[PDB]
């Protein structure tokens, strides 16, 4: 029965939407549980749809501010209910959306509430994500999101950047633990705070710690293909940041590291896996080559 | 012998269905190969790309309610070697230059990414880059103005053509570029 008709979408004028959004949510919760596992969704995302549409009359509107407030409340309230149907992936992906959605509006007093929606997901995080792989995909979900919001200050952002390397190092598997840490490195590049005036962050020996802990955690992998596959790609990682114009990667670093491949290198057993690896080197090496203005 | 590449359906949770001039340029039979990125959620979209080709093939998106889609495929038409992410694993989630790592890592002539809603292709490299967008358009919060776009590209030897078609307004856009394994 796809009592999901709500195909209304149409409508026009902000505050009707609001309305039905809220008739919506009251008549699908007398559905119990197992409805709202998927009817809710859609409604979380009609009230970040909505929310942004009261940015774009910001003239017409003299309170679309405290109009997001209430909105990213709805969604909240919506999201918790969710979260009391017994769901736990989905709930934190909702979270890191509303996150982003209130990080690109702008209302009044959105950054606190880009942050709560964080801590949510960071929440949920922690407590019911037990199983390896879904850890491995919610934290890199998280580094990735919180990779684009630009509103946060350096108070709100030193948290969310040191709680998201320590969260990656203490992943289950140690290659999983290396590929978070290596994708953590991009907080500390990459990041944009409000403090530095929309400029990037850009702290260079801020990236090299992440970096050098991501090797470390190769060398004790104790297993000659899986422990060879990071460092291709800590490699790679390497080669990002110095093709970004970061003085902190140096090429003693990478000519240390690229020598340190190229000796354990050949002693794996021939086979299709330590063919693509190989290749897969290969494209590194065949990618530095083009117009070197970079010695080795 | 051409190939429909779409994705980020999101249905329910963004768009109710797709758009209607796209439910009816998407006729059975024409074509025999399809590439999804996005996160088309409920398995009704899945069984009705079954009905649109017979060689669907697909990926996990952030969002799937899944069962046991791949992460991360790799296919080969004849000619070219095609890698097929739903890009949230991409960080930057959009940067050109962390997929132009993640290529280096599949060793793929083309390569296949979305979650970013907007449509781009282009060849960085002496390599090709596509991401179809949103087939429906669906909300993203990183843009306000979204195209429904999706992307059908056809093999005939060495040489891809790439025929990309929004949907801008009312009208139907498209737009084409080729690429020649070099």
């Amino acid at each position: 029965l796809v009592g999901r008709f709500i195909h209304l979408l149409r409508s026009d004028d902000p505050d009707q939407q609001y309305l039905i959004l809220n008739t919506a949510r009251k008549h699908f919760g007398a559905g119990g549980n197992q409805r709202i596992r998927f009817t809710l969704p859609p409604l979380v995302f009609a009230a970040y749809q909505l929310a942004f549409r009261y940015k774009e009359n910001s003239q017409m509107d003299d309170k679309w501010e405290k109009k997001c407030q209430k909105i990213f409340s709805f969604a909240h309230q919506t999201i918790s209910a969710l979260i009391k149907a017994e769901l736990a992936e989905l709930p934190l992906r909702l979270f890191l959306q509303g996150a982003l959605a209130a990080g690109e509006i702008g209302f009044e007093n959105h950054e606190t509430v880009a942050y709560e929606f964080m801590s949510q997901a960071f929440s949920l995080y922690e407590d019911e994500i037990s199983d390896s792989k879904a850890q491995l995909a919610a934290i890199t979900l998280i580094i990735g999101t919180f990779e684009r919001m630009k509103c946060f200050s350096e108070e709100n952002h030193e948290p969310l950047r040191t709680q998201c390397a320590l969260a990656a190092s203490k992943l289950l598997k140690k290659p999983d633990q290396g590929r978070a840490v290596s994708t953590c490195a991009h907080l500390f590049w990459s990041g944009r705070n409000t403090d530095k005036n929309g400029e990037e962050l850009h702290g260079g020996k801020r990236v090299m710690e992440c970096l050098k802990k991501a090797l470390k955690i190769a060398n004790q992998c104790m297993d000659p293909s899986l422990q060879v596959q990071l460092f291709i790609e800590i490699l790679n990682r390497y080669i990002y940041f110095y093709e970004k114009e970061n003085d902190a990667v140096t090429i003693q670093v990478l000519n240390q590291l690229i020598q340190k491949i190229r000796e354990d290198l050949p002693n794996l057993e021939s086979s299709e896996e330590t063919e693509q690896i190989n290749k897969h080197f290969h494209n590194t090496l065949e990618h530095l080559r083009s117009r070197r203005e970079s010695p080795e | 012998m051409l190939v429909l590449v779409l994705g980020d359906l999101h249905i329910p949770h963004r768009c109710n269905s797709l758009p209607a001039k796209f439910k009816k340029l998407l006729v059975p039979g024409k074509i025999q190969h399809i590439l999804c990125t996005g996160n088309l959620c409920t398995k009704e979209s899945y069984d009705y790309l079954k009905t649109l080709a017979g060689d669907v093939h697909i990926v996990r998106g952030d969002f799937d309610e899944n069962l046991n889609y791949p992460e991360q495929k790799v296919v080969t038409v004849g000619q070219f070697k095609i890698g097929l992410i739903h890009g949230h694993q991409v960080i930057p989630w959009g940067d050109m230059a962390s997929l132009a790592l993640l290529q280096r890592q599949f060793d793929v002539d083309i390569l296949i990414s979305g979650h970013t809603h907007k449509f781009e292709a282009f060849e960085h490299e002496n390599k090709f880059y596509i991401n179809p967008g949103s087939a429906t358009g669906a909300y993203n919060a990183l843009e306000t103005n979204i195209i429904p776009s999706f992307v059908l590209m056809d093999i005939q030897a060495s040489t891809v053509v790439t025929y990309v078609y929004q949907l801008i307004g009312d009208d139907v856009k498209v737009e084409r570029i080729e690429y020649k394994k070099s």
